[PDB]
């Protein structure tokens, strides 16, 4: 029914204003009021304000008058502008009906100075000797990116059952993640198995087939 | 501003067991038209927060009966009367009563499964790696449970601590288990120093240790 949807930047510096935008389907923005929570790492959540179909709005304290809260009612879109970021803005952002009773997705938000890095995308093939197992795992390792998130599907998400995508660790100021992914043995390399890695920040769309060593 | 404090911070049960969490606010809930603003939420890996209960126990439509909300004034208590392995997540309490409107800091609620031995499998530095002059040894140790686990990276038998980076996984809601992987990263200069690179699990399933090993 209601749908809710973020969108917005990935990466803002210092002292510059972030602006998002919720973009609803189903019924009209008239019909509620609307709000914009947001989850820090910790996931601490922290309500930050709402907007009633008058155009009226009550915004947190804590934001010391570097909010904003606005609306597109013919769109059916409402939007977000928050001043002189800093650090302590980076989160993820979320926009639901003032009660919390239908959400969005979630979009992240970094807030820093660093330049964005693209990651790294290496294929995990097992050793040349091996083969008395039915089952064989691959992997793919998502190196030394910035800032977060990246996603990964093996073959566009056919197939999802057998799969583990661990989360992000920081080394020297930069990311790395890795999926693994098992198959029974009869079908890889018999079929392919491509493992698929976007990293929104830096716009990168790369598929990577996982080949065995010769 | 009104202060919810949650207890306890995380717990575990086995399936059709019962759970208790609860939510303390710093002063009453209950507005000046004697209406109990206490809203329960239940949070998935990946996902946005679900409400399950409005105004301290009036339940939602299309929440099981397994949820359900008591309470008043600052005692509040969110019990699920027959876990089943869907709900492992992380639980809040909120308060809408006073501007501005407040979260708790979650509950992590975890589930009991049999033990189970971790499949671990060793994968060396691809060559495009190794082009560029970096050389990460990767290291899965899947589906196990409990989730204490120690894993030890040895080069040519002598035991190496340094560069290693780890990660773990979130409990499975499937199947109740955890992963973990392990990565020793060094120069490619000093992976080609030595032949023998090895992996080893040690977990509550076995007294010896599961090796994954491969040489250059």
């Amino acid at each position: 029914e209601v749908k809710l949807q973020e969108s917005g930047p990935s990466l803002v510096k210092p002292s510059q204003t972030l602006s998002l935008t919720c973009s609803v389907t189903g019924d009209s923005i008239t019909s509620d009021f609307w709000s914009w929570i947001r989850q820090f790492p910790g996931n601490r959540l922290e309500y930050m304000g709402f907007v009633q179909y008058s155009g009226e709005t009550a915004y947190n304290p804590s934001l010391k008058s570097r909010i904003s809260i606005t609306r597109d009612t013919s769109k059916n879109q409402y939007y977000l502008d928050l001043n002189s970021v800093t650090t302590e803005d980076t989160a993820v952002y979320y926009c639901a009906n003032w009660h919390g009773d239908y959400w969005g997705q979630g979009t992240t938000v970094t807030v820093s100075s660093a330049k964005t890095t693209p990651p790294s995308v290496y294929p995990l093939a097992p050793g040349s000797a091996a083969q008395t197992n039915s089952m064989v795992t691959l992997g793919c390792l998502v190196k030394g990116y910035f800032p977060e998130p990246v996603t990964v599907t093996w073959n566009s998400g056919s197939l999802s059952s057998g799969v583990h995508t661990f989360p992000a660790v920081l080394q020297s100021d930069l990311y790395t993640l890795s999926s693994s992914v098992t198959v029974p043995s009869s079908t890889w390399p018999s079929e392919t198995v491509t493992c698929n890695v976007a990293h929104p920040a830096s716009s990168t769309k790369v598929d990577k087939k996982i080949v065995p060593r010769d | 501003d009104i202060e919810l404090t949650q207890s306890p911070a995380t717990l575990s049960v086995t399936p059709g067991n019962s759970v208790s969490i609860s939510c303390r606010a710093s002063q009453s809930l209950v507005n000046e038209d004697g209406n109990t603003y206490l809203f329960w939420y239940q949070q998935k890996s990946h996902e946005s927060p679900r409400l399950l209960i409005k105004y301290a126990s009036q339940s939602i439509s299309g929440i099981p009966s397994r949820f359900s909300g008591s309470g008043s004034g600052t005692d509040f208590t969110l019990s699920i009367n027959s876990v089943e392995t869907e709900d492992l997540a992380v639980y809040f309490c909120q308060q809408i009563t006073d501007w501005p409107f407040t979260f708790g800091g979650g509950t992590k609620l975890e589930i009991k499964r049999a033990d189970a031995a971790p499949t671990v499998s060793i994968f060396p530095p691809s060559s495009e790696q190794l082009t560029s002059g970096g050389a990460s040894v990767v290291c899965f140790l899947n589906n196990f449970y409990p989730k204490d686990i120690n894993v030890k990276w040895k080069i040519d038998g002598s035991e190496r601590q340094n560069g290693v980076l780890n990660s773990w996984t979130d409990q499975d809601s499937k199947d109740s288990t955890y992963s973990m992987s392990s990565t020793l990263t060094l120069t490619k200069d000093e992976y080609e120093r030595h032949n023998s690179y090895t992996c080893e699990a040690t977990h509550k399933t076995s007294t010896s240790p599961i090796v994954k090993s491969f040489n250059r």
